[PDB]
């Protein structure tokens, strides 16, 4: 349980990926 | 010259500026003015003749931007113009329209994921916060009959949701209603002959094709025939009296298949697709 899987369930069901939430 | 069904923004391989405008009496598409800022997980609502794009973020190369922003397109001049900016950003946000007032409904900023929601008065370009849902909802569907307004569905941030409630703006006040059938977050819900549609969603595993829809005056929800395709985060309207649902994403594809229910048949039909599959549109019509 982290702040980048929090951001992305907010987008999941737009079929964006996990990847585009996490900058090094 | 009839009434145009626009799509505005969006998500495919990053949030989309796009403002589009499909004809169904001929399937044709006509490419607008983009939006100023890209964003997906908006919504749409039209105002006085005029398109309203409410919310989203802006999930780029260089960011995952909540927005707060209201902007106002006119058809005629083909046009953006800002507006006010809402109290906090909402991404996933839902809107529905009263009296000519914009209600703008839960969404996320950050990690939070909002309860709170807030209508603006074209008139005076403000926006004021009134009564908080009962449920934090983000991915929510609304929609507006005889003046009470729909939240339905969503995501509070730890569960996606099957329950629903209605505000009634004279009281202020939000109450829950019948749960649906179904856990759908990113549903598309709209009203047509009496009666708020859920269609399509993610219930945490799944993208759903099917379709549910509540009776206000029995209360209950009953499926009717779902969609040719499963959808998440699609967009819908109403037009001539028949429901349109628009791209959105089926755990595989970003569609750009549009597909319009017929509700004497209850069936659905495949009509002309998007100029390109996305999904997280806003979406009105006029």
């Amino acid at each position: 349980m982290d702040l980048i899987d929090i951001l992305w369930r907010q987008d999941i069901d737009l079929g964006v990926s996990r990847e585009v939430f996490d900058f090094s | 010259v009839g009434r145009l069904i626009y799509t505005a923004g969006g998500y495919f391989r990053q949030s989309l500026s796009y403002l589009e405008a499909y004809n169904p009496s001929n399937g044709s598409w006509l490419r607008l003015a983009d939006l100023q800022v890209p964003r997906s997980g908006l919504a749409g609502c039209v105002v006085g003749g005029l398109l309203y794009a409410v919310g989203g973020r802006n999930n780029s190369p260089d960011g995952n931007t909540d927005s707060s922003a209201l902007d106002c397109y006119n058809p005629m001049t083909n046009q953006w113009s800002p507006c006010a900016s809402m109290s906090v950003p909402r991404n996933r946000i839902g809107v529905g329209v009263i009296d000519g007032h914009i209600y703008a409904v839960g969404g996320s900023h950050g990690c939070i994921h909002h309860s709170s929601v807030e209508r603006y008065e074209p008139e005076r370009d403000e926006w004021h916060l009134v009564a908080p849902m009962l449920t934090r909802r983000i991915g929510v569907g609304v929609a507006v009959l005889n003046r009470l307004l729909y939240a339905v569905g969503g995501f509070d941030g730890t569960n996606r949701l099957n329950s629903a409630e209605c505000y009634y703006p004279e009281r202020n006040e939000w109450r829950m209603i019948t749960p649906m059938n179904t856990i759908r977050s990113g549903a598309g819900v709209c009203v047509l002959h009496n009666c708020i549609y859920a269609a399509g969603g993610y219930d945490g595993q799944d993208q759903l094709n099917s379709v549910e829809r509540y009776d206000v005056e029995t209360e209950t929800w009953t499926f009717v025939a779902p969609m040719r395709h499963h959808r998440s985060a699609l967009g819908i309207t109403v037009h001539q009296g028949k429901i349109y649902v628009l791209g959105g994403y089926d755990g595989h594809t970003f569609l750009d298949s549009v597909e319009c229910y017929d509700p004497d048949s209850d069936t659905w039909s495949e009509v002309t697709r998007m100029t390109s599959g996305r999904s997280g549109v806003g979406v009105a019509v006029t």
